[PDB]
This record gives structure tokens, sequence and C-alpha cells, in this order.
């Protein structure tokens, strides 16, 4: 029980980042949405909508790997605990999201 | 909008300054996104043409249509040995139409092809807004800049890209005479000053010597590295840190391409830290296979690492004092500019060189083109 005012400042930078990270994950659930959306709803069509879903979870992966880098920055002493137990959290969180949008990529502008 | 003063504009390879001189001062020009200076990067997507910090944020995302180095191709041949090698590097397409170099590209999904001067001035458009922007008012004249080596066809095709991009081009002025201006270094008494310029910035490397008398410049000579920069550097601590994995975990992180942008990025940033620093930390969590990465490196490992790409800077400094028919004695002023001036082993190479001399490098590197164009800017108007 050694809890710092410094160590709430680097919980502050990773509770934004966390805000940032649900607001690239809900992004990706309405691309999910989008995708059913195309494979269940009446060609040529079909490609073009499917490869324009490609330029938007391309967009999603990139804003995932700027997260990531923005994490990167932060040095957090052994003794934030806190700190370090939500930013390894959040890493493996936005990797799962990540896995995820690579399965979106193994199943759209494929042949 | 009412009538605004004349701007002074440093067309980079990769990222691109502007300039005003008001209030006794110059004042570099922050764009949009806050950065004083933009890359030199064009965009072209199913819906628009995106220019500077939009075009790089989605290099990764489109990277055949995002166009850059627009500069090493403006006003060349395209059987020009510069860009039949550049072209090998590019993820975007360089065609050829009647011996001129042409961009290939995908735009509102349809095959277009620019120019490389339509390009710049897509760059120089952007400078102009930017400016535009930050005034509050019009802008029309401008002073751009352009490396002391480059030909007729070379400065004509920028001259282009600026009247394309709406721009009164009052004149095209030498980066090296740029830097010299920015220091007041034609202001200085005595007869003749001897001026060495050492340019170190935006993936090139360039050594330029001037002779200035009663504030006329002289080009005596240039040399250099068309392919030298901070992108090198960090080539070299990416490199080290691979090998550092592969020994404590006996893991290669090197084939997956997230892993070693997470790395790079890291490097590039402790790269920085090193020039005000003499140890930087890493702290990567999950960068390969679960395994957390915390690191760090000291700038002595730094510069070992770097060890011949620092000393070998030296060699076109050696040259360009050869066909200039000058000693090193002789050297009245020494410029540093660019970003890789910043480090402080470079700085000690330079001093040692020119026995414990003092250099101009209080104006900040990435903006001293900029800075002495818009000098020259307020002069010319
Ligand atoms: C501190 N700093 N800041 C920079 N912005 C920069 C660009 N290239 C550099 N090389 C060494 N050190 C740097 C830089």
């Amino acid at each position: 029980g050694s809890n710092s005012p410094q160590e709430e400042v680097e919980l502050k930078k990773l509770k934004h980042l966390e805000k940032s990270v649900e607001k690239i994950a809900d992004q990706l659930e309405e691309l999910n949405k989008e995708l059913t959306g195309i494979q269940q709803g009446f060609k040529d069509l079909q490609a073009e909508a499917l490869c324009k879903l490609d330029r938007r979870v391309k967009a999603t992966i990139e804003q995932f790997m700027k997260i990531l880098e923005e994490i990167d920055t932060l040095i957090l002493p052994e003794n934030f605990k806190d700190s370090r137990l939500k930013r390894k959290g959040l890493v493996k969180k936005v990797q799962a999201f990540l896995a995820e949008c690579d399965t979106v990529e193994q199943n759209i502008c494929q042949e | 909008m009412s009538k605004g003063p004349a701007v002074g504009i440093d067309l980079g390879t990769t990222y691109s300054c502007v300039g005003v001189f008001q209030h006794g001062k110059v004042e570099i020009i922050a764009n949009d996104q806050g950065n004083r200076t933009t890359p030199s990067y064009v965009a072209f997507t199913d819906t628009e043409r995106l220019i500077g910090d939009a075009a790089k944020n989605q290099v990764a995302m489109n990277p055949t249509n995002t166009v850059f180095d627009a500069k090493r191709l403006i006003g060349r041949r395209f059987d020009d040995a510069v860009v039949q090698s550049d072209m090998k590097h590019w993820p975007f397409m360089v065609v050829n139409d009647a011996g001129r170099p042409k961009v290939q590209v995908e735009y509102k999904g349809e095959t277009k092809s620019f120019y490389p001067e339509e390009v710049s001035s897509m760059v120089l458009t952007k400078m102009k807004e930017i400016a535009e922007a930050y005034l509050g008012k019009t802008v029309t004249n401008a002073v751009v800049t352009v490396p002391a080596y480059f030909n007729d066809s070379q400065r004509q095709a920028t001259k282009d890209a600026g009247t394309i991009a709406g721009l009164n081009v009052l004149r095209i002025i030498n980066e090296p005479t740029a830097a010299a201006i920015a220091y007041g270094l034609d202001k200085k008494v005595g007869a003749e000053r001897n001026v060495l310029i050492f340019d170190l910035g935006g993936g090139t490397f360039d050594v330029s010597i001037l002779t200035i008398e009663d504030g006329i410049f002289e080009v005596k000579s240039t040399a250099g590295d068309t392919h030298l920069g901070g992108e090198d550097f960090d080539n070299r601590m990416v490199n080290h840190f691979i090998a550092e994995f592969k020994r404590k975990h006996k893991k290669d992180i090197s084939e997956n391409k997230r892993a070693v942008r997470r790395l790079r990025t890291a490097c590039e940033r402790a790269k920085r830290t090193l020039s005000s620093s003499t140890q930087a930390s890493i702290e990567i969590d999950s960068l390969y296979e679960g395994i957390d990465f915390y690191t760090s490196i000291t700038r002595a490992r730094f510069e070992e690492l770097n060890a011949d790409l620092f000393r070998g800077t030296l060699d076109p400094v050696e040259k360009a004092l050869r066909d200039a028919k000058l000693d090193k004695s002789q050297i009245h002023d020494i410029v540093l500019v660019g970003g890789s001036t910043r480090i402080p082993k470079i700085q000690k190479l330079l001093q040692d060189f020119f026995n414990g001399k003092e250099l101009n490098k209080s104006i900040n590197p990435d903006e001293a083109v900029a800075y002495g164009a818009a000098v020259q800017a307020a002069i010319l108007s």
C-alpha cells in the first residue's frame, strides 16, 4: 500500500488509451456486421464491397498498431505494479483484436 | 482574407518546411497537426487525395498509391541512372511518357499518371495553405529552395511546381545558401568568407562549400551521399536489438513485421533521447510470442553500432575541400543542417576534424533552410 500520486498520472494515460481501444473495437464490430450484410445480401459488386471492407480492416489494424506504439513510449518503474498490470492487459487486449482483424483479412479478397 | 507577406519554402525529399519573416523575426509555421515540418507525401485513395501528415499516416494501408520522393524524380529524364536506381525501392509505379518519368497510381478507382512537378505542386499547395491558415491572409509570393547540385531542368521543374501551385516564385535559391543566410554569415565583417555547410537530413547527405564576398554567394564544391540519414542509424539499433532478443530468448522476431515495426518505432525515439541523454530505456510488452522486451542502450553503444556511418560523413567533407581547392584550416564557418546533425558524435567528429572550431547549430537544424528562405523572401518582395 505505497500508491503514489505519480502513478495516477500514468494510470490516466492508460485509461485514455483504453477508451481509444474501445472506439477502434466498435469500428471492428461494425465492420463485422457489414461483412455479415454483404455475404447474405444479393458477383463483381460483392468483390468491390469486400475489397472496400479490406481498406476498412486495414485502417482498423493501423489504428490498433498506432495504439501499441503509444503504449510502447511508457516507462513504468517496477513499483508501479497497478500501471504495469493495466499496460500488460491492454497490450493483450489489442493483440487479441489484431488476431480478429487478421481473421477478417483471411476471409476477404481471396482466390 | 487580406494580402499576406512573402514566404520561404524548403521543399524536401521526405519533409517540407514553410517560414515567414514578420515582427523583426522568422516564425516557422506549424501545420494543421501542429508539426513545424510536413511530409512531402501525396496519397491517392478510392474517394480522396491526401497531402502531408494525412498521406504519411495511411502509407501502411495504401503503399502503391502513396507517392513520396518526387524530389528525386523532378526535372529528370526516365533513363536517368538516378530514376532507374531509385524506383527499385519505391512501392508505387514510375512509368515512361516520351522520355519523361510519371508516377502511375489508382485515383478515384481510375488509373492516373502525374509528372513529378505535378506531385511537388500538390505538396507546395499544402505549404501555401499552411501559411494562409496561420497568417489568416492570402499567400502568393514565395522563395523555394533546391540542392546546389540541381541542374537547369531540375530548377525549372521546381519553378513549374510553384507556378502550378498558384505561387509567384520570387527565386530558387540553394539550400546551403539559405542555411548561410539564416546564420547571417553574409553580414559578417571581412573581405571573403569560406563556408562549409554540413547537411544530414531527410534521407540524403549533402556537403557544400561556398564563398561569400560582399554578400555574394559562389558555390565552390558539392559532395555527399543521396541515400544516408536517420533511417540507416535506426536500422543499426534495430539489428542490435534483434540480436539481443535471439541471445536472451532464442527467438527470431525478424519475420513478424508488426514486431519489427514496434521495435523500429521505439529505436527511432531512443535515438532522439540519446542526443540529450547518455542512456535510453525501452519497455515493449508482449513483443513476440507473448515475450516482454525491457532493455536499454547507452550513447556509447549507439555510437559503436554506427561508427562507420558517422566517420564516413567526413569523407564527403574531404572530397568537397579537394574540389574547392581549399585546406580545412581555410574554412571560416561551419553550418549544421538536417535532423541527424543533432547527434553529438557527428558534432564531435566535425569539430575534431576542424581542430576544435565552433559550429553554427543554434537554429533548429530541420528549419534553418526555411528560415533563410523566409529572410530571402522578405527582401525579394
Ligand atoms: C533529439 N532529436 N530530435 C529530432 N527531432 C531528430 C531528428 N533526427 C535526430 N537525430 C538525433 N536526435 C534528434 C533527431
